[PDB]
């Protein structure tokens, strides 16, 4: 989910864009500013909250040894989802 | 116009003759020389592209800097570059020639051969494979293909 | 347990002396060398037709760097800075901060490809398989600063090359 | 002042100098040493080029990474000039020809191109503009060079009122066309008086005019420390170089004497000691080798 | 401790201890220490006046016969008043053995050149001049061998920075490779990697 | 890949691109972080 | 945790007043010339000086030597200390004379008019360590702060 | 405080060695300007040799000036024998370097360096 | 008077010749043209980080120098590799020996003028670089042999291809030897050239073929054996005259005996792990890094800090194809070396170049620089 400064220069997933009066835009004159158009903070918000029937859930990011270190998430808060600290996936106890 | 067409065909002819007959002068500085020798070896075989094996510096078309450029040899690099007739080209090969590489923070290493000579093609790797060096040489040939010396001369 | 190369005495009967003189006057071993070179004339050469034919590689090959994503679009890198800690060239520069959803992510992930020694300690130090040294070796540039990759270039390398990187990691991760 | 343009470092190669310079005509004799001396401070130099990019290769070792930005430009197109000056804080104009071509005469080069560069840099918010004219520029001059160059000087002064105009007399260096023109001509001697200025002094003067805020709107005259007659100058060039393409305009400009302008400041007001010919003419003319110094006025 | 632990060779340990006693009692004029490491390597720490008498002994004595000079090394240790530690690695082919001969100097005391004993040293200690600044007296051709010709300083001294003080670049004004003060586009990032917990209690030094 | 196709993702490029060095679509490096030290913006009113 | 104010609202460039009375950016030559032109016209009590809370001793004695060259003794701080009597002539009547560590040796502490929790928090922590381990008797004259 | 000497026993033998080294450099400078075809005058190279000798004039230790004479001999050997190029000879003349600020005020203007 | 030439840098080498017409009176090799300050950069980097510098010293003998540094660090750590890692190290060390002797013989023939067996044997060298790329991912600088064993196990089907290579490689040695050994022009360029006596070879610090060409029966794989060289069966070629021709024959026979060793290592490869099973030195598997807490802590601390090596000094020398390659490693107790002197054979050989080229001619200097296999990366560090 890219956005654009009033200079026409694209805004990265960090939020970086050069200022209007900054000379360092001259490196993009006649060339392109290479930004990635798949913002991970937008792509992780599209994932469904996984409803599980346990109090403690585990996540390994999928794949087993192809994912991240396996972590355990407590699901005692019904107010809030329990987000995996590595992959950003989030869980909820269904009761 | 007619003269624009004539100088366009003449640019195409002289660019064909200069890219299809590149003669390299290879600086065998370090480990990248071994992979240049594999690019000359029978598998990848530079000679079938018109790229001859070990021409002399006073008639070569491209200086391949292949290996670490130390402080002790940077004037020798610039001197051999100055002895080359024009059009001369420089291919930087591997990380030490490109930016200093694994010896970037060394006291006795020139941090990239583009502090010494003007570099046309940067081939990255440690060492870049002989197939990757050959990719860089073909990209040099494509850069020679889109030169516009006589078109700009007719327009100047 | 040792052998003497070049400790043969030549014979001194008239047969072997005439053999050595025939070898001198009739150039027999020079004809042997001509015969070996003539033998290679009538062989198929080892030359592949690059760019249309490619040299054979393995799934372990260490080419151009890329940053991978999970199969949800979330990037794998969680700013732990093991890859710039182990980088023998100090080619990696990382800066991080928590982003808007609280995730531990990088704002700067730079790899100076001209400093890089392409040894792949960053992919084997990475605990989440984020940075990989993928299959691409044909990425020569015409300018020095084009070989100074920021995070956007490496994420575009991951998006460009993920279909091949994931298959190489699938073929190789049981040896790791 | 913006934060990215504050000078940092020790003034070396990888430092920041705060100069964002657009040097028009950097692929020539003065642009060579100007981009050299700007790049050793750590300046963001923008080089617009008309020629083949191969003829820009020697400008590439002159700075750090990303410091020289090459871009295309047409001298009749204001759009590419605006594309090249819209980030610069100083615009130097070094566009010139010793001869007229079929596509560009002296009026196309000395009048229309500097007026276009100065006007577009005026409407782009550029602080500093530098125009390079000739010391012998005059409206009623004998050579079309000096006539159109005086007209271009007047136009630059009336379209960029804070422009620094610089008058070098006849510049000598390694890639010049003053001592090398004399050494290869194998025209005569007349009553012509010349004081030649050295190219590193011209470059130091251009940079000290970039850095000085009191040089805005001034007109400088860059002249050497010794005036020579034409005949014994040419004989001293043949004496150093060990010897016994042209136009009529170059002959009109060799036999035109270098005028004395005391009312215009010079290299001594920009902190530049003028280097005499007797120290650097050997460095210029050692190439032409297969000595009594020249008498002044 | 069978699979993963390197096995101790007590035979070579006892033999090198006996030969260290032997060298310490034949040459008490110079031998200051004799030590044998846990992986069975012998070090003879001598006085710098006895470089030529010790090295000619081990080269020529029929129980030693250390004919080969494997390596010659200096080590910079700035916490000593004799900061440089000159290391001679010697190989006996008759007795299939290696010995280390270690001496010391500061910046200004010269060490006697061992080119009379082993001609191999003709470059090695020459390298020690280029890298450390240790002068070697009565050397035939002592000059720099590895650094550039106009290089000031000695690089392998530990008070010398990782980069130099000067860097080279081609300058087009003077048409020449020139030296300028070093300025990095990115600083070498010093990492503080030492763990604050003691790793080896065997090497624990007693406090004050 | 006709026999064993790669595992498809929503982020993998549907349009592969070749080496773009020497073109206007080439990569240009830049700092991907924001401004660190904030400056004092002086107030727009006079001091009287 | 106050180090992130060290990277906000910072004065990074010299500023002078323009014709509109607005602070505008300038170089060091212009700013120091416009200050020294006013310092050369002052003498006596025409020029004064106030030091803040975060000022080092080197700049304090720099400005004191500079304002003594103009013969100006009006050198002030913001935190008001009474000059009645000895004033600042003797160092004893404006120091923590015992020490911070000397609270460990004390048995009775009288805290007058102060809230040492938020004025000097580690001095309060040392008082609590003496209170806990040495059974210090603490009396406070002032508002009943915690 | 008794040290082993290098070549000299006191300061006078060391000044003898400094004097002969300066004589050898003074004789060498015209040949150095000639065969390297340097752009400097012979007087300017001799002033540089005088500057490089007077840079170390404060040393009152015989071993230190012994090593200085030895290093000047090595530089002279690299100059007579054409081992140095033109660049190595001209590195004594710091030409392309900017003039460093000398007073307090310009060093205050350009940065933080004392 | 007599002639003085400067064969300059137009690896790389500067040569100052004092000639007396055709003869050579003095040969001064000016080196340092590839001095990069490797063994100062080692001092600021950890042991794992200092490992890839050893690939780039003798850049035609990569895994040999990896093996020598790994043996030095494992000696200071008082740990040993598993047996399978030892057989893999000896296997790839002899493949590296084939690489280096092909480079040596074919460039020594290329400089003299026989330019054809260069092209014939670099296809075999291309196949061995494919073996390196299959085992590690890079064709030359593998960073594969590490302290503790090797980095990663052999991929399946690699040993069958090493078999198919080794079965055919003796015919390649035979056709090289057909082109050069009985060739009268090759013999006239190498027989009377650079005769080195055995006493001067021991005195000059020569090692390897430079000793064994002169009849000295010394090979460090026999006398001071390392990983499993006491368990393989091979012969050591010995010269008779100390010249360029005997050193050529010694290198051809060392290719023969390396093929013998590679056949024995293919037939005797044991099962098991490839790192030391101390996870405080060699890193754990990635499957157990992502499951175990101790293994994640050890992964973190090995790839950021590294293992602490106990304080001590060692000189570990192996038999690289150029000779005795030594590492004098000094550890101060931290996870970075205090000192790492790199002894390489080409330094002492190029020091002896001046004696070896006395009384010879100018075109014999290139033969003597060929018979000492001089890679200037290992000479200048
Ligand atoms: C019979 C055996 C084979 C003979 C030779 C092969 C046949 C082809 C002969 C003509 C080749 C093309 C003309 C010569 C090459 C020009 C290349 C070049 O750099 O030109 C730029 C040069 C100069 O162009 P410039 O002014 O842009 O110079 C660029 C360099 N700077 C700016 C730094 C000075 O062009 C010429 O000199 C023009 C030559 C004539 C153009 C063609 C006319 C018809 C020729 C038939
Ligand atoms: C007024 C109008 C006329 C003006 C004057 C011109 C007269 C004719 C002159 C000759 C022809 C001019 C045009 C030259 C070719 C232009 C197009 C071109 O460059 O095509 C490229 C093509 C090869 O494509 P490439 O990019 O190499 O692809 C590699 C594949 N893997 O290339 C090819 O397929 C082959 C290219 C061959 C080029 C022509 C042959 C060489 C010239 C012969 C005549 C001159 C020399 C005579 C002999 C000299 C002495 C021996
Ligand atoms: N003796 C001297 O050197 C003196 C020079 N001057 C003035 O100083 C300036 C620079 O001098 P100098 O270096 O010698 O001149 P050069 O001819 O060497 O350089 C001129 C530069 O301008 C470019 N240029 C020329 N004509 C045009 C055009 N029509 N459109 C676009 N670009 C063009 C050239 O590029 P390209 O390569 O494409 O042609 C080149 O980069 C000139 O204005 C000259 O009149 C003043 C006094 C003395
Ligand atoms: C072309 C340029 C090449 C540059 C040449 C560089 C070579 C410079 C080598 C430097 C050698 C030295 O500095 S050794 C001199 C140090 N001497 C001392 O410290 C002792 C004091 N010496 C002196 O005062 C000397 O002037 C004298 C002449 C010995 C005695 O004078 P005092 O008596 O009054
Ligand atoms: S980039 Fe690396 S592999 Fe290549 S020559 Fe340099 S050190 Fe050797
Ligand atoms: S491959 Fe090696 S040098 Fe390159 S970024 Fe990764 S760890 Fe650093
Ligand atoms: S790429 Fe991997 S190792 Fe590097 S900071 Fe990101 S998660 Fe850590
Ligand atoms: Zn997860």
């Amino acid at each position: 989910g890219v956005r654009t400064s009033p200079t026409g220069e694209k805004v990265t997933h960090t939020g970086q864009v050069y200022d209007d009066e900054d000379y360092r835009r001259v490196r993009f004159v006649g060339r392109q500013k290479e930004v990635n158009e798949n913002f991970a903070i937008d792509l992780i918000a599209e994932q469904p909250v996984s409803q599980v029937g346990s109090r403690v859930i585990s996540c390994d990011g999928g794949g087993g040894a192809l994912g991240h270190p396996r972590v355990y998430i407590n699901l005692d808060k019904e107010t809030k989802t329990g987000t995996c600290g590595y992959c950003g996936l989030q869980f909820r106890q269904q009761h | 116009s007619r003269g624009e067409y004539v100088v366009a065909k003449l640019d195409d002819l002289i660019n064909w003759a200069r890219r299809s007959s590149l003669w390299p002068m290879t600086f065998g500085l370090a480990c990248c020389a071994v992979e240049m020798m594999h690019m000359a070896a029978p598998r990848y075989d530079m000679d079938r592209f018109g790229v001859v094996f070990r021409a002399s510096p006073r008639q070569s078309d491209v200086m391949i800097v292949a290996g670490t450029l130390t402080n002790k040899m940077a004037p020798a690099l610039r001197k051999v570059y100055d002895q080359m007739p024009e059009p001369r080209y420089v291919v930087s090969m591997g990380s030490c020639a490109n930016g200093g590489g694994y010896y970037h923070y060394s006291y006795s290493v020139v941090r990239g051969c583009d502090r010494i000579v003007p570099v046309d093609i940067y081939v990255p790797g440690c060492p870049p494979t002989a197939e990757a060096l050959l990719y860089g040489i073909l990209q040099l040939q494509k850069k020679i293909k889109r030169e516009k010396r006589l078109r700009i001369w007719y327009r100047r | 347990t040792y052998k003497y190369v070049n400790l043969r005495e030549p014979s001194m009967d008239m047969k072997s002396v005439t053999d050595r003189a025939a070898q001198t006057l009739l150039w027999t071993e020079l004809i042997r060398g001509l015969g070996m070179t003539l033998s290679y004339l009538f062989r198929e050469p080892a030359t592949i037709n690059y760019p249309f034919e490619k040299g054979p590689l393995s799934p372990r090959f260490r080419g151009e760097h890329a940053l991978r994503r999970y199969p949800s679009g979330e990037e794998r890198c969680i700013a732990c800075k093991l890859c710039e800690a182990v980088c023998p060239a100090q080619a990696i520069t990382i800066e991080a901060e928590p982003r808007a959803d609280g995730s531990r992510r990088t704002t700067r992930y730079d790899i100076d490809m001209t400093k890089c020694i392409y040894c792949g300690f960053c992919q084997e130090a990475c605990p989440v398989d984020a940075i990989v040294e993928g299959p691409n070796f044909e990425f020569s540039t015409e300018t020095h600063e084009e070989l100074l990759y920021n995070k956007e270039k490496l994420l575009n390398n991951g998006d460009k090359w993920e279909a091949e990187i994931a298959a190489n990691i699938q073929a190789d991760y049981l040896y790791r | 002042l913006h934060h990215a343009v504050i000078p940092h470092g020790k003034g070396g190669r990888s430092s920041v100098s705060g100069i964002v310079a657009t040097v028009f005509g950097a692929t020539g004799f003065l642009g060579r040493y100007l981009v050299n001396h700007l790049g050793r401070m750590g300046s963001q130099v923008i080089v617009p080029y008309r020629c083949e990019p191969y003829d820009t290769m020697h400008l590439r070792p002159m700075g750090d990474l990303g410091q020289i930005i090459f871009m295309d430009w047409n001298g009749r197109d204001k759009d590419s000039i605006r594309r090249a000056v819209e980030h610069s804080n100083v615009v130097i104009n070094l566009v010139g020809r010793e001869w007229e071509t079929k596509n560009f005469d002296f009026e196309d080069v000395f009048v229309k191109i500097p007026q276009a560069i100065a006007q577009v840099s005026k409407e782009a918010g550029v602080e500093k503009f530098i125009h390079i004219s000739h010391l012998n520029a005059d409206i009623k001059s004998s050579s079309k060079y000096l006539r159109n160059k005086a007209v271009g000087e007047k136009e630059v002064r009336e379209t960029f009122p804070e422009a620094t105009i610089i008058k070098p007399a006849d510049i000598f260096g390694r890639e010049d066309r003053f001592l090398n023109y004399f050494a290869n001509i194998r025209s005569l001697g007349k009553k012509t008086v010349k004081q030649p200025v050295y190219i590193v002094d011209v470059t130091k003067g251009i940079i000290n005019a970039i850095k000085d805020p009191d040089a805005r709107g001034k007109t400088f005259a860059f002249v050497g420390p010794n005036r020579y007659l034409l005949f014994d100058l040419v004989q001293y060039v043949f004496a150093v170089a060990h010897r016994p393409w042209t136009t009529r305009d170059k002959v009109e400009r060799i036999h035109t004497t270098d005028r004395t302008l005391p009312h215009l400041p010079g290299l001594e007001d920009l902190g530049v000691q003028a280097t005499p010919l007797e120290l650097k003419a050997i460095e210029v003319l050692r190439r032409h080798r297969t000595v009594q110094p020249a008498k002044t006025v | 401790t069978r699979p993963t632990v390197r096995p101790r060779n007590d035979v070579a340990h006892k033999q090198l201890s006996a030969f260290g006693e032997y060298v310490a009692e034949i040459l008490p004029k110079y031998v200051q220490q004799v030590q044998v490491s846990c992986f069975s390597e012998l070090e003879i720490c001598i006085h710098p006046d006895g470089v030529i008498p010790v090295l000619t002994f081990l080269r020529d004595h029929s129980n030693a016969q250390f004919k080969s000079l494997a390596d010659l090394t200096a080590v910079d240790i700035p916490t000593r008043q004799n900061r440089f530690e000159i290391v001679y690695n010697l190989l006996s082919l008759r007795f299939n053995s290696r010995i280390r001969v270690k001496t010391y100097t500061d910046e200004l005391t010269p060490v006697e050149s061992s080119v009379s004993v082993y001609k191999a040293a003709n470059w090695y200690e020459r390298e020690i001049w280029d890298m450390f600044g240790v002068f070697f007296a009565n050397h035939p051709d002592l000059r720099r061998i590895l650094t550039d010709y106009g290089f000031e300083g000695h690089p392998f001294r530990k008070d010398f920075p990782l980069s130099g003080y000067v860097e080279l670049r081609y300058d087009d004004e003077v048409k020449r490779v020139v030296a300028e003060p070093v300025e990095l586009a990115q600083e070498f990032r010093k990492f503080d990697l030492n763990s604050p917990w003691e790793a080896f209690p065997a090497y624990r030094q007693p406090p004050e | 890949p006709t026999v064993k196709p790669p595992t498809a993702r929503k982020f993998i490029w549907t349009n592969h691109k070749f080496n773009l060095s020497g073109t206007p679509q080439q990569y240009v490096p830049y700092s991907t972080t924001r401004k660190k030290i904030q400056e004092w913006v002086p107030p727009s009113t006079p001091y009287k | 945790f106050a180090y992130d104010g060290l990277k906000r609202q910072r004065l990074t460039e010299p500023m002078v007043r323009n014709e509109k009375g607005l602070l505008t950016h300038t170089t060091w030559e212009d700013a120091l010339s416009r200050v020294a032109g006013m310092l050369q016209s002052c003498q006596g009590n025409d020029v004064a000086a106030i030091a803040g809370g975060l000022v080092d001793a080197e700049a304090l004695i720099a400005l004191k030597d500079l304002l003594n060259r103009v013969d100006s003794d009006t050198l002030c701080t913001e935190e008001v200390f009474p000059t009645a009597g000895a004033g600042t002539d003797l160092r004893s009547n404006y120091l923590l004379n015992t020490t911070i560590a000397g609270v460990e040796e004390a048995d009775v502490v009288l805290l007058v008019g102060t809230n040492p929790r938020f004025e000097a928090p580690l001095f309060n922590a040392r008082i609590r360590k003496s209170w806990l381990h040495n059974d210090l008797k603490v009396a406070l004259i002032g508002s009943p702060v915690d | 405080t008794s040290v082993k000497p290098i070549f000299s026993r006191d300061m006078n033998e060391a000044k003898r060695r400094v004097r002969e080294l300066y004589r050898a450099w003074y004789r060498e400078v015209p040949n150095t300007v000639h065969l390297f075809q340097l752009d400097i005058s012979v007087k300017q190279g001799r002033d540089k040799v005088r500057e490089m000798f007077k840079k170390n004039a404060h040393v009152t230790d015989p071993r230190v000036v012994d090593l200085l004479v030895i290093k000047g001999k090595m530089e002279l050997e690299e100059t007579i024998n054409v081992w140095k190029q033109r660049t190595h000879v001209m590195r004594f003349f710091h030409e392309t370097e900017a003039p460093r600020p000398k007073d307090f005020l310009s060093k205050f203007y350009v940065g933080h360096d004392p | 008077s007599n002639l003085t030439l400067n064969f300059g840098p137009q690896g790389v080498l500067r040569l100052v010749m004092e000639l007396s017409g055709e003869m050579v009176r003095k040969c001064d090799p000016h080196i340092g043209l590839l001095h990069r300050g490797t063994e100062k950069l080692i001092e600021y980097k950890t042991y794992l980080q200092a490992l890839p510098y050893f690939d780039r010293l003798d850049y035609v003998s990569m895994m040999c120098n990896e093996q020598a540094y790994s043996l030095a660090v494992e000696k200071l750590l008082n740990i040993q590799p598993p047996p399978r890692a030892q057989w893999i190290r000896v296997l790839f060390g002899e493949i590296t020996r084939l690489l280096n002797h092909i480079m040596a013989v074919t460039t020594h023939a290329l400089d003299i003028g026989a330019m054809t067996p260069f092209f014939w044997m670099f296809e075999e060298r291309e196949k061995m670089f494919e073996f390196y790329e299959r085992v590690s991912g890079a064709r030359m600088h593998a960073a594969y042999v590490r302290p503790g064993g090797v980095h990663q196990d052999l991929p399946l089907g690699l040993m069958d291809d090493i078999y198919e290579f080794s079965k055919n490689f003796s015919l390649r040695i035979d056709e090289l030897e057909e082109m050069l050994t009985n060739n009268r022009i090759w013999r006239n360029r190498t027989v009377d050239i650079g005769v080195v006596t055995a006493e001067d070879a021991l005195n000059y610090g020569f090692s390897g073929v430079m000793l064994r060409g002169s009849g000295i029966q010394w090979d460090l794989r026999k006398t001071q054996p390392y990983d499993v060289y006491d368990q393989v069966e091979f012969d050591v070629p010995i010269g008779s005259r100390g010249d360029c021709y005997d050193r050529y024959l010694c290198r051809v026979e060392e290719m023969r005996q390396s093929i013998r060793i590679i056949s024995q290592c293919l037939n005797k490869m044991p099962p098991g792990e490839i790192k030391v099973d101390d996870a405080k030195v060699s890193p754990p598997k990635r499957a157990e890094m992502k499951t175990s807490m101790e293994s994640l802590i050890h992964h973190f601390k090995l790839y950021t800090e590294g293992y602490q090596v106990p304080p001590g000094a060692t000189y570990t020398a192996i038999e690289a194809p150029k000779g005795e390659f030594g590492v004098y490693l000094v550890s101060d107790g931290s996870s970075r070396p205090y000192r790492c002197k790199i002894k390489a054979p080409g330094f002492a050989h190029l020091a002896g170049l001046d004696k070896m080229s006395k009384g010879h001619m100018l075109a014999d200097v290139v033969a003597i620089i060929g018979t000492q296999d001089i890679v200037f990366g290992e000479v200048d560090r």
